[PDB]
């Protein structure tokens, strides 16, 4: 019980502190899982208006094993010994789709682009207003407004 | 996608049993 409102505590410190890396992972420990889910929809939500995922150096060295450059040396030896049994690649995933999808849309791979944006909509952990957000920035004026795609009755059908 | 999947699951279920304690309340 003590420990893990000491956690809560860091992380309102962190939030502070404008470590927004460390206040997350803070609250994973909290034992609330349920609110760190809640802080991906929301960062989530944060990458959209930035137009692309936030780059601060700790950043740079965590994510780069996955993302061209970004490697800065000397960063504290506990953030560098941590990531080394490749944990992040999994845990950045979702993240990392969503980056991947602004990346295809300006690639002109507007195919793709449409398909890694279905994939985190049909995730069931969104309830009615982190998808509000989503279909008035890009499924409705981007793709839809567009005519480029044949559709079927059946495929309208799941629509 | 996996692991997000895994917890996403999770999550559900925990809802899903705080669901049912309420439901006997």
């Amino acid at each position: 019980e003590i420990a893990k409102e000491i956690y809560t505590t860091l992380g309102n410190q962190m939030l502070s502190a404008h470590n927004i890396i460390e206040s997350i992972a803070n609250f994973s420990r909290a034992g609330k899982y349920e609110l760190v889910k809640s802080y991906s929809w929301l960062l989530f939500e944060a990458s959209c208006m930035e137009g692309q995922k936030l780059d601060d150096p700790v950043l740079n060295a965590i994510v780069s094993k996955n993302s061209p450059a970004e490697d800065d040396v000397i960063i504290p030896q506990d953030i560098l010994d941590c990531v080394v049994t490749n944990s992040m690649r999994q845990t950045l995933a979702p993240y990392a789709v969503l980056s991947q999808f602004y990346e295809l849309r300006d690639r002109e791979d507007w195919g793709q682009a449409l398909r890694l944006l279905l994939l985190l909509i049909e995730f069931p952990y969104l309830p009615k207003h982190y998808l509000v957000l989503l279909v008035a920035k890009f499924l409705y004026p981007i793709f839809l407004l567009d005519d480029k795609k044949l559709m079927d009755e059946d495929s309208v059908a799941t629509v | 996608s996996l692991r997000s999947v895994f917890a996403t699951s999770k999550e559900f279920d925990g809802p899903c049993q705080n669901e049912i304690d309420l439901l006997f309340s």
